[PDB]
């Protein structure tokens, strides 16, 4: 209910085009309390499924041969970061085994483990496949701000989709 | 305090038919069965 | 030894053993893997050098059970670090064995082999002054359904048994679960397990394991004519149809002639053939992968790229 | 940094606290003094809709880490010291982030109420700087003098935008 929230608010944003592609979700354990309410709030463009991404049987029913990309999410609040992102590599292996040509977008908790994606013979970043390394960007934005303050909040505003808003007041936030 | 709150923006069409397709098929089956039973 | 010392050393035809070990992890009893490679069958210059790669704190516990053996070396390191396996000259080895001491500290029934699988993909994706995809690998698996991820050009289906799957038929994977069948065979024939014992362990006799039961270590002997006469046993080997003794028969002759010739001339007992996966196709291909044929039926046709298993005599 | 972004309330004593507000509205984030990792969840969407954008962030933030260089890091882990050459020495002509003050002689003539569009043109044509944002003093809109040295970030001000001599500007200065 938190991990999808920051994603869905920006993916289904009103200020992009009628790019109505969001129609699926897939993980073993059943949804809980207001996650089902958040799915019902977007009843037309969610279509969740129970099923495990390690079975080529489950991938076949999700029609992943037809899909444009496969977005993989990982919990930055893990008890052992070097176990999760290693586990997450074989999620990429399972997908690339079932179908080699699909785009993978993924997130990595540590930096060193990012090298492993190049070993998978059908990973080619020149076709779009990429790994968002959380420690690399997190410490990168902070490092950049030691040269000029506010550059972290500058860049973090360029990627989230955001409407223009009018404020009548002369408070600082009118210009912001 | 609570800013402008949010914005009133929504653009949906139930795709074309989903709940109406399910209900109209179900109703047709109910009328078929209750015809035979009657 | 350090990477520098290993790089100064020259290794070829050696065996590299990768161990995912840890300070808390259980003993896997490496004495069992070293022992058959030290059978008195081999001449001293014929022994394969063994190098272990792993965390030294694990090796410290195993090593006091095996320091009596001729050629052994340890590189303290991690199997996933390319600089370590570049230093032990991995591209010239005869076998890379990948083992996990961990198979119980995590109970997820799915993620169980994750560290072990990644090590195989690292070695296959190396490149040298050629790519690493030709290097011999035999990795173990804790849960046999993970066999799917060892290759990119197989057909994945979770309902298939190991014995049908490509990397097991090629002899590059070996889960322990295939030994569950050995119960039935040992019930229906008592004798069969004693044969497996003598063929696999390097001839460990009930007399010898009594000394091991009493002292734990392998007690060094003083040589005698009776001791020296003991080492006339047969050894497993594989042979290529490109040598002069058999090349005359390797362009389409039938296996039955080769069997008779080799047995009558050299006492070899040829018993299986190790075929190149694509040799049946007319289209040339780069797959150096092979598969095992047991006991081919006499009028069976062979091609000059095939290798044969046999039980060569000592001399 | 913050692990849970709702704790942003406690970083300052003179803001307006409300748990229903998003980070991007809150004062210590708009000032660039807080940075939770959760603002990077939006980067998934941007990377799906444009592949190119993540490569720009990479070059701007990491200090220009090229696919060629991270191959050496993947192989040896450590950063291997090189021996200098003309081709190596020509490599370091990239741009850097910096911020600049309207109190220096080159721009003080324009910093008493001139419009941003003149400053942009002057700096780009003379020095190749590419001025791209302005870092304003929080209370500079008020006529009443105040001791708040706190500032906030304005991205891409719209040409006819008026600046005051206490403002700082972000730019991409050349090497020389």
């Amino acid at each position: 209910l938190e991990s999808v929230s920051n994603f869905l608010k920006d993916f289904l944003h009103k200020d992009r085009d009628d790019v109505n592609v969001e129609i699926v979700f897939l993980h073993n354990i059943s949804p809980n309390l207001e996650l089902e309410a958040l799915f019902k709030r977007h009843f037309t463009q969610v279509e969740f499924y129970q099923g495990s991404v390690l079975n080529p049987h489950d991938l076949a029913r999700v029609k992943i041969e037809s899909a444009d990309a496969c977005l993989i999410l990982a919990n930055k609040y893990c008890a052992d970061p070097d176990a999760e992102d290693a586990s997450n590599i074989m999620r990429v292996i399972s997908i690339k085994n079932y179908h080699p040509k699909i785009r993978i977008i993924t997130q990595m908790l540590q930096y060193h483990n990012k090298a492993h994606l190049l070993n998978i013979p059908s990973w080619n970043w020149k076709e779009g496949d990429d790994a968002i390394c959380l420690a690399e960007l997190k410490l990168g934005f902070i490092a950049q701000s030691c040269l000029a303050q506010g550059l972290s909040t500058m860049l973090a505003n360029l990627f989230s989709m955001r409407s223009f808003i009018k404020i009548e007041e002369d408070t600082w936030q009118k210009y912001y | 305090k609570i800013r402008d709150h949010d914005l009133l923006d929504k653009r949906k069409t139930v795709t074309a038919l989903k709940a109406g397709e399910d209900k109209s098929i179900r109703l047709g089956l109910f009328l078929i069965i209750s015809g035979v039973v009657s | 030894l350090t990477r520098s010392e290993a790089a100064m050393t020259v290794l070829s035809g050696h065996v590299v053993v990768c161990i995912f070990g840890d300070v808390s992890s259980a003993l896997i009893g490496l004495r069992n893997l070293v022992m058959p490679l030290r059978a008195s069958n081999f001449h001293y210059h014929e022994l394969k050098h063994i190098v272990f790669v792993g965390s030294i704190e694990y090796l410290k516990r195993e090593w006091e059970t095996l320091h009596n053996f001729p050629k052994v070396s340890i590189l303290p390191g991690t199997p996933l670090s390319r600089a370590d396996l570049r230093a032990v000259n991995i591209n010239l080895c005869d076998m890379c064995v990948i083992l996990s001491a961990n198979q119980n500290n995590i109970d997820d029934t799915s993620l169980q082999d994750k560290e072990c699988i990644l090590a195989s993909l690292n070695i296959k994706s190396m490149q040298f002054d050629t790519t690493g995809v030709n290097i011999p690998i035999i990795t173990e698996l804790v849960n046999d359904t993970n066999v799917q991820f060892l290759d990119q050009d197989d057909d994945d289906d979770p309902d298939t048994e190991l014995y049908l799957t490509q990397p097991f038929a090629c002899g590059t994977a070996f889960a322990v679960s295939v030994l569950d069948s050995l119960m039935s065979a040992t019930y229906f024939n008592d004798n069969i397990l004693t044969l497996i014992r003598t063929l696999v362990t390097g001839g460990a006799t009930p007399e010898l394991e009594a000394l091991i039961a009493e002292e734990n270590a392998l007690r060094g002997g003083y040589s005698t004519p009776q001791t020296l006469a003991n080492r006339d046993r047969c050894r497993v080997a594989q042979l290529a149809l490109l040598d002069g003794p058999f090349a005359d028969l390797g362009d389409g002759g039938c296996y039955g002639d080769l069997f008779c010739k080799a047995l009558k001339t050299y006492n070899m007992l040829c018993f299986g053939i190790y075929r190149l996966r694509d040799a049946h196709l007319s289209t040339p291909s780069q797959c150096t992968k092979r598969y095992v044929i047991t006991n081919p039926p006499y009028e069976f046709e062979l091609v000059p790229t095939d290798l044969i298993f046999c039980l060569m005599q000592f001399d």
